[PDB]
Order: C-alpha cells, then structure tokens, then sequence
RNA sequence: GGGGCGGUAGCUCAGCCUGGGAGAGCACCGGACUGAAGAUCCGGGUGUCGGGGGUUCAAAUCCCCCCCGCCCCACCA
RNA sequence: GCCGCCGUAGCUUAGCUGGUGGAGCGCCGGACUGUUAAUCCGGCGGUCCCCGGUUCGAAUCCGGGCGGCGGCGCCA
RNA sequence: GGAGGGGGAACGCGGGGAAUUGAAACAUCUUAGUACCCGCAGGAAAAGAAAGCAAAAGCGAUGCCGUGAGUAGGGGCGAC
RNA sequence: GGGGACCCUGAGUACCGUCGGUUGGAUAUCCGGCGGGAAGCUGGGAGGCAUCGGCUCCCAACCCUAAAUACGUCCCGAGA
RNA sequence: GGUUGCACCGUCCGUCUUGAAACACGGGGCAGGGAGUUCGCGGCCGUGGCGAGGUUAAGGGGGUUAAGCCCCGUAGCCGCAGGGAAACCGACAUGCCCGCAGCCGGGCUUAUGCCCGGUGAGGGGCGGGGUGCGAAAGCGCCCGGAGUCACGGCCGCGAGA
RNA sequence: CAGUUCGCUCCCGUGACCCCGGGCUAGGGGUGAAAGGCCAAUCGAGGCCGGAGAUAGCUGGUUCCCGCCGAAUCAUCCCGCAGGAUGGCCUCCCCGGAGGUAGGCGGUGGGGUAGAGCACUGAUUGGAGGUGCAGGGGGCGAAAGCCCCCGGCCUCCUGUCAAACUCCGAACCCACCGCCGCCGUAGAUGGGGGGAGUAGGGUGGCGGUGUAAGCCGUCCACCGAGAGGGGAACAACCCAG
RNA sequence: CACAGGUCCCAGCUAGCCCGAAAGGGUUUGUACUGGGGCCGACGCCUGCCCAGUGCCGGUAUGUGAAGCCCGGGUACAACCGGGUGAAGCACCGGUAAACGGCGGGGGUAACUAUAACCCUCUUAAGGUAGCGAAAUCCUUGUCGGUUAAAUGCCGACCU
RNA sequence: CCCGGUGGGAAGCGAAGACCCCAUGGAGCUUUACUGCAGCCUGCCGUUGCCACACGGCGGGGGGUGCGCAGCGUAGGCGGGAGGCGUCGAAGCCCGGCCUCCGGGUCGGGUGGAGCCGUCCAUGAGACACCGCCCACUCCCCGCUGUGUGGCUAACCCCCGAAAGGGGGGACAGCGGUAGGUGGGCAGUUUGGCUGGGGCGGCACGCCUCCGAAAAGGUAUCGGAGGCGCCCUAAGGUCGGCUCAGGCGGGUCAGGAAUCCGCCGUAGAGUGCAAGGGCAAAAGCCGGCCUGACUGGACCCGUAACAGAGGCGGGUCCAGCCCCGAAAGGGUGGCCUAGCGAACCCCUGUGCCUCCCCGGUGGGGGCCAGGGAUGACAGAAAAGCUACCCUGGGGAUAACAGAGUCGUCUCGGGCGAGAGCCCAUAUCGACCCCGAGGCUUGCUACCUCGCUGUCGGCUCUUCCCAUCCUGGCCCUGCAGCAGGGGCCAAGGGUGGGGGUGUUCACCCAUUAAAGGGGAACGUGAGCUGGGUUUAGACCGUCGUGAGACAGGUCGGAUGCUA
C-alpha cells in the first residue's frame, strides 16, 4: 500500500518541514535566578523589532544588571519605557509582576505555566488572557480560547495586551502574497486536497472528485489514517 | 424419530439378551489435554501452521443419528454403527 | 458448546433473589358522562400463569430435562 | 433472450403450516342537517390472475401460461 | 611509564538475520540459522578433566573420522 | 593414617511461574526476558512426565589447557 | 571425373501442427563454440568372487621415490525366521499328489525323429505348522537354507539436475 | 543535426519570474501548484552487488550411423483438463509348459434396434349408430315436474398416427460347447520384471444437437507415422502396403 | 491543479499531531490573531430535508468481557475443572449530514375534448426544496422557434 | 542488361500483438476477504513510599429479627424430649429503651409476692415445656486482605541554575514485562474449475431414474423428462387371514359423503418420496407377536465393465446370541435401484498393552469402534480492481478481415385465395411452397496473435448486372403529353451542396439520370486522422472502496534511403 502522507514527512525534520532558525528573533525570557522575591530589576526599550516567525512585533529590553533579553511587545510601548520585573515593579501596562500582585478583573499576557520558566502562555498578536478570580490558593486566568487554567500564584505575568491586534482582520489577499507570507514563516504549501490525489496518495479519494471512506476518523486511529476532522464530536452546523 | 426408550437387543459382554436403555451422546469440553492442547505450543507470533483450523463450516443439513446402549442389568453399554441418518432423535415413556 | 436474559389472559408485559386459589394497563362486550363526539371513569371474563416431569398442602420465579428468540464469548476434523 | 418478484371485495393493500379472509377507499340503504357537505349507524360482492398436478381438500405447494416491476444486454 | 585503535588468503569464535523456492496454490512448515550484516582472536580456534554417561551393565577429559542412521524423533503428522 | 563440629564449600544461581527465540527434543532442547526464589556436604544435582520410596552415578553457580581435526596466502611433487 | 544439353520426376530445411511449399515461426554466408552431467538413495538388468554367511569402512603396521596392488583392522550393514502397534510368542533339513527337462523300458521310421509306461531335481497343487485377530470359527502375514559383496548401465527422487 | 531537434507562429517577459555557487532530504523512503510525475539516456517503487545456475505445467534447441519391433493421442482420479499419476495399448528380458480359439457350421442360451401396430402406458384427428350419464341452452314449460330437446361425459363398427408405447419382432451383436479350420513343443497361451508415450484429423455408416457448416459420441477404411500408380493438381477417394 | 475567499475539526504547551529500534526528534527563537488536519474553491445570491444505514463522538445501571489474583474442587505437588471478581471492547442510550450518503411508487377526479390545482394508498429515516434542465435525455435528427436555399449542428424555449 | 520515376506486390523492414484467452505467472492498488504486524485504548506485575477515610471479602466470638391457613397465637426446620419453670424468687399492675407485618415479641426500673404452661386437640407438619445445631435479613468491637477517594513527600519525571540549591507535579505519570480490544497505518497472500473465447447467468462440479444408446456390454455434449441429500423403530422382522382401483343394480341424501348389500372387475390400486423395474391365495390389506437397523470374521461384486482405483454400498456364508413361526424356514433394516464423506484431530465406549533403573499414584501414548467437516461432494484454511500494467505463451481461443455457411439479408420462381368497373394474371396479390447470390446480420473457429495496421473521408484505377439514363423493344385499365409493368443492353454517363466522424440515411436546388455491389467491409511502405479502443479530465449511473461504462464529453504521434 500507499506512501507515508504529507503529515508523515513532517514529523521527520527535513527541511521542506523545518522552521528557518536564523532568520528568526529572540524567544521571551524572564530569567528567576536573579528571582522575584528579593528583586533588583529594571529595564529600558532598546529597539523594536517585528519578529518573522511569530507574526507580531516584539521588543529587546536592555536590563539594568546587564543582560539583554526579549521580550513580547504590549500595546502602547514606547522605545525608552521602562519595563520592571519583580512585584514590587509598579502595577501598570508592560511591567511585569506575579498574578498574586496584579489585581482581578484586569487584562494580562504572557503567563508561566511552572515559575520561572520565561513565558510559555499569550505570546500572539493582539490577544490576551483576563483574570477572572484570584485566591492566595490558586488563580484561575481565563485563556484566549474561552476556557479556565488554573496556575500557581507565583507565576510572572506582564499586564496590559499583546500588541500587533487586527492581524486577521486585514485578508491575505492573493496567492502570492501569501506565498511571501509563508517562506515568512514555515508552512507547507501549495496544499492541494487528497479527493483528486491517487489511492496511493492519500487514503481517502481517488483519480475523480469524491470521498473515499468517511472523513471523520477515531481518536484510537492509525498514524498515517488520522485525517479529516480527527476525533470529531459534531460536524456541521444543523440539528 | 420417536425410538422406544427401552427395547430388547444384544448385549456383547453379557453375550444374552436383555432390555437395553437409550440415551443420548454429548459434548466434553477441551483443554489440558491432547494433541491439540500440544498444538498451542507452535502458535508462536506470526501463525500457527495447523492452529488456524477451517475457517468457517457448517453444519450438513441432518444429523447423524448418536446413541448409546446400555444393558440393563450387567449396566455396560456398547455402540453401534451409525450413519443412520436423523432429522431428531425422541425417546418417548413407557 | 459455555455464560446470562426474555418468553404468561387476544396484546404488551408485572410479580426472579421478594413463595399461596393469585396480576395490571390496552384491545373487545356492557354501564356512567356531555346537545353532540371524543376522552375519562365503573362492571365482565379470557393464563395455577412457556412443555414435561420433581420438593412443597399450596410454587410463575425452586429442582431434573428442556423448545424458541435474544446478546456476549468460545469453536468447526 | 436471460435471472428475481406480482396479481387478493369496484381500487389499493394486509395475509396463508394447504382447512382461513380483511383493512382504508369507492358504492348502496337508513340517520343527523332546513337541504347538504362533513359526521353518524347497516351492508355486501373476493372461483384470492389462467390453466394443469399432488392431496382427503390448494387462496396457500409445485408445472405451464398471460399481463405488469426491477437487474444484464457487455471486455468484445 | 605502558598500551589501544587499523589490516590480513581462507579458516575460527560470538552476535543480527531474509526471500525468491519447495509443499506443483499458500499463511504454519520449507529455504535456514542459509544468503547478507556487526564484534573479535590465533596459528590453529573452540571444547575439555563429569552437578557426565545409563544396552542398569559397563566407563572415568575433549576434539575429529567412520558408523549409529536417513535410525529415534519432529512435522497441514503433508511436503520434508 | 584415625579422633570431636569433618573443611561450609561459589546467588538472584538452582528451581517455579508467565512470554518468545530455537532445536530433532517429543510433558522429556537449549538460550533470554519478565515476576518469585533454596540449601550450610546433618547438603545438592543427575538416571528423557510429575510426585513419594528404594537403587546407582556425580558436585553447577570461579579459571586455563598441549596434541590429534580447518585453510590454501606459499613451496614442492601429481595428473583416465 | 567436370561441365552442359536432352528425357522423366521433384512446390526447401528444421520446427510448431490435425494439416507447412506456405501469405505459421526461425535462419545472409562461412568458421569455431555449443547441450543426457555428478553425488547420495531406491527399483532393475548383465556379469564376477565367495558362500549360510558375506563385505570391510574408519585406521595404523608394512612396502614404494611416491603410490597402487599385496597381508593385517571385521567396528558396522545386510542375509541366515517370522508375526504382532506393543506385551509377547515362535514354524515342514518333507506327509500326499501332478509333471517339464533328463534318465529308465517297450514299439516304430533308413536315420534324426515319433507314440505309449515308470522314475521324476527344478517347477506346480494339497495337508499339517508359526503368529496376529480371536470365547470360536474364519481370514491377514509367514513356513521344507540363499544371500552378501563387487563391476557396468537403464530408470526414479533430491539436489541448477 | 538531434535517443526528444528546426523554422514560422505562439505564451510569459519586475514577477507565485529566471539564474549561479554553496548546502539539505534516499528507495515503500523522499519530493510532488498531485500527472502515479520526478529522484543521472533506468520509476505504478532508482541503480549496484549478492541470494542466483530462482522457478515456470511455458517457447526455442538437444549433435554418429546401421539393423529389428513398432504406438497411443483413450479411460479413472486430480484447485484438474496446455499438466501429473495409474490402467488399456507399445516395446525389451526372464520364467513355467500344453494348449490357445481372430474365422465358419451346428447345438444350447441372451436381446426389443429396423420394421410393424392397437395389445398396455396412452397422447391425439373425424363423422354415423347406441341414447347408458354428471349439465351450459329452449319448449307444452302449472314449473328440478311428466316429454323431448341442443356443447358434451363414455360403448360400437369404423377414423389419423404416436424418441422417452408395445400384441409382436428381424437382419444383427454376444456367452458356452462340439466340430472343422488355424495356430503351438524352434515354447505358443499365461506369469513376473525394465523403458515410454494421456492436442488428434478424417470419408463413409449409425447417429444426438443444430436451418446449416459445425460440435459431440460410435464403428470405420485410412492419414498420423506409409512411398509408388491413378483421380489435372489435391493429408486422408481408388489401386497398392 | 494551485489560488485568494468560505467552513468543519483537534489541542492549554508537562498539549494536540506527526518522525524515531532507541535515545530522542519535527512543529518551536511557535503558544489559540497559534499551528495542525480536512473539505470547498474569486465575487453576487444561496446553501432545504434526513442520525434509518455507515462513520465519529460522549456515556453506560444491566448482561457480557481476558490474563492476574481469590475461593471451591482435583493432584501427597502440578497439570486440570468450576465460580466470583471481569478493565477497554460489545450489546445499550443520546448527539452529530459545510461526516459518508439518501431525498419514493400506483390508482381516481374539474362547465367540453385535454390535463389534474384535488383525493385516496403504502415502503424504508426523510420524500427533491431555491434552482437549473433534451444538459460536458436513452429512445432521438423530441417538438417549436431562431439561424442556413437547404443545418443528425449551435442557440433560445418547453421539460414528463 | 542498364538508367530514371511511383510506389501495386514480395500477406516487404522496424514487434516474440498493448486488444483476447489460458497459466494453481508476477506486480501496483482497494476493502466490512483470509492471516499476521506497528500505533492507540485498556487490566495486571515490577518500578512502588507514609497517613487517614469510606468500603468488598473472609475469619472468631457475639448480638435484635421469623403474620402458610385453622389459632388459645407472629407454630421458620428437624431430633433428644410432656414436663420444665418458679426464696436456683412467678404472675398481674405503672413506665422507661426497642425493632417491626403499628402482626405482635423483646427488653432495663420498680409495685409485688407464689404461680405459670401442654399433655388435651384443632393444624398438611407442634409447642412462646425445655435442649442442641441451623437456614432469614441484619448490625457490630477485634484479626487478615482487597478495592475507591483525598493529604503527604523520600523514589521517579518536567523547569531553572556551571555548581550549590530551588520550583511544578507525585507513587498518578513515565519505563520494563504481559493480557484483551481496536487497528489495510504496514506486510504476505488468495479470490477455484466447468464454458460453443470469456463474464453475467447456469453447474449438467456429488448422486438417482427412463431416454438418447446403434435388440449382448461400453457409451459423450450448458444432451430431453424429472428427482435425492431425508422419512420410518413401523413405513422393519416373522406369522395367520385376506384382495383391489373403477363401473352396475338395490339403499340414504337436494346431490353427495362416510356407511350398507349383491355383481362385474388380471392389476387401471397399493407398495413414504423421482422415475423405471418387481409383485394378487402378495412385498399389497388387516391383526398379533417381536425388535437381526445384533456380535465376529470372511468371500464376492459394485464403486472404477473390459482394466490399476480410496471411501462408501450390497449379495452371499459360516460361528455366537435372540426373535418369530406348529414346522419347514426366514431375519447380514425398510421389494429394487437416490438419501454419499478421507488422512489427521477431538470426544465416546469396551476390553487390553505401554510411559526411558524400579515400585505406587496422577496424568499421558497406543490397539478397536462410534460420533463431530470438508455439498468446489477422492477433503487447500481464502474478497475485488487494473484503460498504469508487466510476463510466459496460444490462432489449441475472442475483436478485425478472409474462407465455410446462409437462420437473416438481397433477388428470383411456382401455386393462385382474392381486388381491379364487368374481368386472378394491365396492375395489385394473402396462405404456402422452391430456388439463386453472397451485398446486411448471425453461426463457425479453418487461417493469422515473433504486429496480413481500424472506420469514415480523400485520391487513383479495374470489374459485375439482378440497368437509374441513354439506345433498340413488348404489354397496358397504351388518346396525347405522362406513367405502370416487363425484355435486350455495361459503350458511355450516373453530379453539386447543407447537418452528421459517418459508410447508410435526412434535406435543397439542379439534372437525361443524379442505379446498386465487389476489389486486404478496395485504397495508412499515398494522404487525412474527425470517429472506434491508451495513458489527462469532467458529468450521469453503479459501486463501501479501489474502480467501471460500445453512457455523454474535451484532448490525445501516423516510422523506412526499393
């Protein structure tokens, strides 16, 4: 039977699959060994930059013991703010403290999921994270997607919104300026469909226009089977 | 068919006429025990050869007819040719 | 073949473990009720309640042998 | 030309182990209604397509026939 | 201060391990521990002084040759 | 040479249970893996199922081993 | 003997094929090369030694330049008794009758040869026997000494065959 | 010219464009604006080497001569019918040993095909005479009425003919015996052992199917594998071995 | 074919998906305006109806469901036999068609001849809706019309 | 002989034909084919620790609780047992705790202060006389052990840090091992044979009958008719008695039935079931008895003639044990012919051998027989697509053309019912019958599959007449002019356009007339290449899907120096 699909070749790291690395900009860093508790730390806007592969502008911050590390732009930046990290880093938009420090009910980005970890939650463009209750326990912040994650309470966050918003709200607007967009980026592409690819090609589909077996598969399924809607709870948009 | 449950007929063993009783063969279960128990060692992964056995019959629109006939009084019984054919065997009461 | 479940009054079943002459609603016949019709009440009965045999004075369900459907397995030299 | 499957009250349809026969519809006679419709009681006709056969008896199970329904009529 | 690596005509020892084919199909079986692949040693290797053998009698390390014997035994109990 | 406890006498081993690989190895091959797991010679294993008794043999879990047996690089001798 | 005229007859070759001169397939011509082979095992055959036994293999002594042959080794295989799965048991170096060859007798043809009576190895047919199944009976298989080894070849199978 | 070329014409020609050099991804893998395309004159799974002298029931070929005999192309079984095995048949060697019986006559048996027909099983054609009766039409119908009437159901002399009918039944084939013939003691007849070969054709007869040619049986001279002579030639007609 | 646009789906990052014998790895200097997978294929107007069957998803008292362990029996031990305990899985319930797909037949009836707006019947979940249609419709060169002197064409129309 | 030209032939050269079939060939692809294998889910063991909680199962004691129905009354069961109880302190009053069927019993406080019970009998089974052990639900301290939930942190894992150390999570997870499930993601394979080539379809693939079947025997086809894959323990066995369908006459009835009496009646009945064969003092019918459809072991035949051949069946003996019948005698199943099943495996049943020094026990092996499947029936374990194909071959076999044939097709002849105004035959002509050709279709498989290139068109040329015109003629329902119908005749002529890929055919306008057919369905080593039947693609239908279509449709090369 047929050959290993377009998913497959991509798990592998070739390099029609590999992200460039080099034309790519910093990763957001907070940096705990200097730690929160017994802070020491500010910071100024030295530039910034747009970022290529994270489709968002991003800022390199110039820190006052002498490192110089990234990170994620808000809304509003100046180049000459300054940017404090601590809790005792004042409560306003691009200073960075822990969900305990900030206040409920007010817009945050760039959450830790582990303390001391650099950011590894909201880093897109325009969206941002609301925190709904906060309890010396755990806080509840409420995620892009609608839906609650409960954290610890001495994780770094940095208040205010992610800059670059409208991202989508501007189209893309031809094949070509999307195919700039993507060598950008990295995102395999021109993407034809399986229902004309051969039997051989793909699993659903033949050599005319029509589905093969349903394209609605099991979340139990093979690698190199598991395409379509995968594991699909409902489909369409009717009773 | 209908067979009476009791009928006159020869005893091998006694070697003399007695009543002999009708009953009816059955089935024993599998599973120490055998040959073919014997046979599970060869399943390895990848088949067996044999133990991969038909794939499916079945089941010859008759039967065969299954007895067993006892003497009554020495209580031994003794087979005999089958292969007389069948539909369903009743036994009736005396 | 193994395991389990259901086969009951014309119908659909209820009563396993929770035992008796024993059941319920609906069809169907009769009587109330409204100007009318219908629905809704009140009577009537149709199975010792799947066969055959056993323990019990009395057993649908208990026991020994079962027909049939049903579901899960095992199995066909 | 092949291979399945029908015909059942005037119509359309349930049904059959061979001992049977209905429903809805039309129609007919009464009855509400002023008349009528609707509604409401009372009914009936069926060789259960033709024609053989087996049986004690075939609407039913086999033979054949007739009209109506699908499926092949081709890689050659 | 002393060593290692790599090579070597075949052989040797230890690992990884098919299929065409045969069974007139073929999956168990067969090819076969073969082909091919890795590690490694020598001039021979390995085995080697019984927790053996088992004609129950009799023997006292181990290779190798003849033979046992195409025997026992395995196996769609078929082919082998 | 005989006199008392005879010297203790090898561990994840022996053995058991579960899955393979392999072999001719059959219940009775060997080797691994996974789980369990002895004995102090006042003991253990072996004799082709298991267990109990007699009977006969022999000491695994430490180590080495010449020679006789493979080859054809090389020399010589040989040719239905 | 070469060549050619004349008479008469003749549609290659090989292969496929039911039928090929073929409008079936193959071949320019010539030279060279080119295809039933080896081992094991079984079944046959001819031939040779030995003899109820027969043959060595492996081997080392010996001899030789080497080596074969010589003589020595007898392990093992098959045969000499069979039947039965196994337990386990265990048979005719002859009792009876035909008769081929030959021998013996008579008759007959010139002879070879022939017709008829005994005797008849070899051979043929019974009986009695062993064992297995079997209460028994009745069959199955076997029974009054010939094989082993050697050499060539035919043929089967496994092997590229 | 070229194992993918040439000229005219034609599309693109600031671009999702073209191009150079470096560098990455390798065979059930990559890569694909996805054609099963491409991955070095090789792609619906590259090439090289090895397994490997794979194996094929399948095509081709298989080589000195002479002498003697000389086929079957059928049957049963088979995932078998383009093949095997085992018989018939052909051929070779050995054994035992007195008969063997292709031809013809008679005797004693077997038989339902030709033909023929009503004798059955029993299909069917046609009209008289019985008026023996089960019922669809009419009548005096005073009403299944007494009485006749017309499809008709079945006797009779008659009337058509009948794979799978038969009262019958040839020619003819076949069993056994006797006889004669023939054949054998230069060993037949029978027994054992070694070696094969299992596409048929074809006229005629008798067919079965089929408008037919053809198919498929059967016996058949013959061709296969057999010349020569004749039919103009002409595989199988005639003559001839 | 891509394509911009549209939609469905999955995942809280110690993810989802995917590669790898393994260690490990791609996406990822990536974090839901992400990034992964399908479907459809610019715009304009739209996208009916069905969960019966297939598929997916969530759940499952109950039945059922292995090896293990347990208990009973067996065996001086063991094989073994029987029952409970029996997870996913199955039966079972619901959702779900911009998931795969489906989207029917006869009869009778109107001033008059026509048809049937109309009315019966039944399968099997539903019964073809907006549209468009003799088509990139068999019969067939349908028929009518345009167009040609003359057109098995084309085009427009009807459309069963 | 040579030159030049064009290519008609050399079935010219380039090909071991892509079309088709066959081969127990191969490959790719598909799937709810067969069987395996990754991944995923999931239980268990190890990794693997501490507190609690709740909770399942033992295991020891314990502790309330028992309306069959009569009824003194709520009899739970047998058995010892009609007497136990009472200063070894009783009724009977007053409450307290109590479960519960609130049926009613149990029970601690106390007043008391000396009796209470059944034997009796009812009750299907008797004692709240007492004594034992139980079987009910049920509940609980303790001893063991599972499971579920939460807390903890010391293993282990993800983050930070060169390190030191800390953060998040935690016996979860991860990893090792194993079990089950899902699982064309991956891999190996198969998917039969028969056959007017092949496929659907059918199966004549096992087996039975008559016929075909040629008067012995054999004997084929997708050869005619038409069956069996069970039924029966009497539908067997034996014995005695007995004779039938149908028709007639008498009887009953509307008729008729069952029933009744007599007479005829060689087989039309019956004998399970096809067919055929057998049979009348029976094998049929009826009745009784009985169970041989028994055990063992042969011969022979069939299977499979002759003639090797397995399984299976049968006749026919003899021994043993019964049955019946008075006996003779019969019974090896059903009067005969269909009702058929292997090696191996397993299970059954009996008796017997055997299991590695030896005995005993368990559990094995084996001899024998019966039963369980292979209906593709002398037995593989088994789905499709290929126009992306590939190979070995075959004209043993399809498409194309030819040959053969000639149902069809074309044409022609005879007879002449009947109509045409009377008038068969001017003309028209049914029913039926017979020929010729080879021009349509079909049949065939002879030739060809190591390629004789398809159609149509174009271009170029020959031939045939059964003649469309032309010429010469006959008849007429021939007035003319114009027809209809027939004869001779191929010398010549027989066109141009519109649609269609079109040979054919349809239409237009002309024309004297605008005839038909053959030449590899003339003509590709001449052109053209639109169509048919490649590889791209779309729609409809079908199909789970791959994928298909003589359905519709766009595009799709035309080699060679004689």
């Amino acid at each position: 039977m047929g050959k290993s699909l377009i998913q497959q070749r991509r798990g592998k790291g070739s390099p029609t699959f590999k992200s460039p690395s080099h034309r790519f900009r910093g990763a957001v860093k907070y940096i705990p060994l200097n730690y929160t508790q017994e802070k020491t730390l500010r910071g100024v806007v030295e530039e910034i930059m747009h970022d290529p592969g994270r489709t968002a502008p991003v800022a390199r911050v110039k820190f006052e013991n002498g490192i110089e590390k990234l990170i994620i732009a808000p809304e509003g930046l100046l180049v000459g703010q300054e940017i404090y990290i601590g809790p005792d880093a004042p409560i306003a938009v691009g200073n960075t403290l822990p969900l305990a420090k900030i206040p409920e009910g007010t817009y945050v980005y760039n959450i830790e999921g582990i303390p001391g970890d650099g950011g590894k939650y909201v880093r897109a463009g325009g969206t941002y994270a609301l925190v709904v209750s906060r309890e010396p326990d755990k806080v509840i912040v409420q995620l892009p997607s609608g839906e609650l994650k409960a954290f610890n309470p001495m994780c770094r966050a940095t208040i205010g919104v992610v800059a670059g918003g409208g991202r989508l709200e501007k189209p893309l607007v031809k094949a070509g300026k999307a195919y700039y967009k993507y060598k950008a980026r990295n995102k395999f592409w021109p993407t034809p469909r399986g229902v004309k690819m051969n039997a051989v090609n793909h699993p659903f589909g033949g050599k005319e226009h029509h589905p093969g077996k349903p394209t609605t598969t099991s979340r139990r399924a093979p690698p190199g089977r598991k395409v379509g809607h995968i594991a699909a709870r409902r489909t369409g948009r009717r009773k | 068919m209908k067979y009476p449950k009791q009928i006159r007929t020869y005893c091998p063993f006694c070697k003399k006429h007695t009543i002999h009783k009708v009953e009816r063969v059955k089935k024993r279960p599998r599973s120490e025990l055998s040959a073919g128990q014997r046979r599970f060692r060869r399943i390895l992964k990848g088949y067996g050869g044999f133990p991969r056995p038909k794939p499916e019959g079945r089941e010859k629109p008759v039967k065969k007819l299954d007895l067993r006939f006892r003497c009554t009084e020495c209580g031994k019984a003794h087979t005999r040719g089958r292969g007389f054919r069948v539909k369903k065997f009743e036994l009736v009461e005396g």
